[PDB]
């Protein structure tokens, strides 16, 4: 098969980087701008290459505080993932370094803004819409599985829209390396699968399940379990529950159903013929996946940018210093970033 | 405008 030659390939690559595994740059050469995203650890700022003029996506995270919230291992991850993978929608990472008090990911700049954003002005997209971001999480979520890589963060928010229109997946925190079962208690509420809540040890059907709660927000407006209290929200995810707007198409339903399967005996994505149901399935008839791959389709929306820089579609956040002790902080835990 | 209002993520 063609699709397994070139996933055959896509891991050798992979590998090769994956022990290339240190400090490609430091804070000085940025021109810090404006911050695009906060986060429980950090931020993403705009940042510009002062002597080049480039200018990229700068994810800070505190060594201190990551320490002391027992995420050490997944903020090595986070970035030896990034820097082995190479994908047509994963973000490029240009540059990666630490100081005394922080960690650096130095990203391409996908300046079209978070999907979310899009999502909660035009409220919801149409199908065909909503299929064309959908099928280009499918082909990331085989080629990410095939390296035995699970995401564990899909939602609108981590999705960036780039200059053509296409997604580029960001905020790798929670990727991580694994064949047979993981434990880790993480992920975004409204997306969690339901083995994830029920503590029982999961593997790459819980970004399957992501996936159905993304195609159903992107094409209602809402995602289909939310409540006031997370505790609510994990009793509807865990009930096997789901109710569809009246618009969803009779395809579009019956995807969704195999994918918010709660049964792992049923999920989509994760039955003997893996990601080959839902590429095959009806709701995706039209959609030519080659072409997806090779960005050839035509997106059904562009983002406008006013040049290099322009951060117009992003929300505006509170500015700070940021905060580099004189004394070096956690050395001995982050020596391998 | 829309309310929008953005998810963090979760950890134990
Ligand atoms: N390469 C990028 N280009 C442009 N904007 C970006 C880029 N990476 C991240 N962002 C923005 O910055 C935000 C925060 O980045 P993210 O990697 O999600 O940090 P985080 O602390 O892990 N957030 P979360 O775990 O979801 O609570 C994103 O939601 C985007 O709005
Ligand atoms: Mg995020
Ligand atoms: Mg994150």
């Amino acid at each position: 098969e063609s699709v397994k030659e070139f996933l055959a390939k896509a891991k050798e690559d992979f590998l090769k980087k994956w022990e290339t595994p240190q400090n490609t740059a430091q804070l000085d050469q940025f021109d810090r701008i404006k911050t695009l995203g906060t986060g429980s650890f950090g931020r993403v700022m705009l940042v510009k290459h002062k002597e080049s003029g480039n200018h990229y996506a700068m994810k800070i995270l505190d060594k201190q505080k990551v320490v002391k919230l027992k995420q050490i291992e997944h903020t090595l991850n986070e970035k030896r993932i990034l820097q082995a993978v190479n994908f047509p929608f994963l973000v490029k990472l240009e540059f990666s370094f630490k100081d005394n008090s922080n960690l650096y990911m130095v990203m391409e700049y996908v300046a079209g803004g978070e999907m979310f954003s899009h999502l909660r002005r035009i409220g919801r997209f149409s199908e065909p819409h909503a299929r064309f971001y959908a099928a280009q999480i499918v082909l990331t979520f085989e080629y990410l599985h095939s390296l035995d890589l699970i995401y564990r963060d899909l939602k609108p928010e981590n999705l960036l829209i780039d200059q053509q229109g296409y997604i580029q997946v960001t905020d790798f925190g929670f990727a991580k390396r694994v064949k047979g079962r993981t434990w880790t208690l993480c992920g975004t509420p409204e997306y969690l699968a339901p083995e994830i809540i029920l503590s029982k040890g999961y593997n790459k059907a819980v970004d399957w399940w992501a996936l159905g709660v993304l195609i159903y927000e992107m094409a209602a407006g809402y995602p289909p379990f939310f409540a006031d209290q997370p505790i609510q929200i994990y009793e509807k995810i865990v009930s096997g529950k789901v109710r569809f707007p009246s618009h969803f198409s009779s395809d579009l339903k019956d995807l969704l159903r195999n994918l918010l399967q709660v049964d792992l005996t049923k999920r989509f994505g994760n039955l003997k013929n893996g990601v080959n149901d839902i590429k095959n399935h009806k709701w995706f008839a039209t959609t030519d996946w080659i072409a997806i791959y090779q960005r050839k389709v035509e997106a059904p929306f562009i983002p406008k940018f006013k040049g290099p820089g322009d951060t117009s579609n992003f929300d505006d956040y509170e500015e700070e210093e940021i905060r580099v002790s004189i004394n070096e902080k956690c050395g001995k835990e982050f020596t391998e970033f | 405008t829309r309310s929008a209002i953005r998810r963090a993520s979760t950890i134990e």
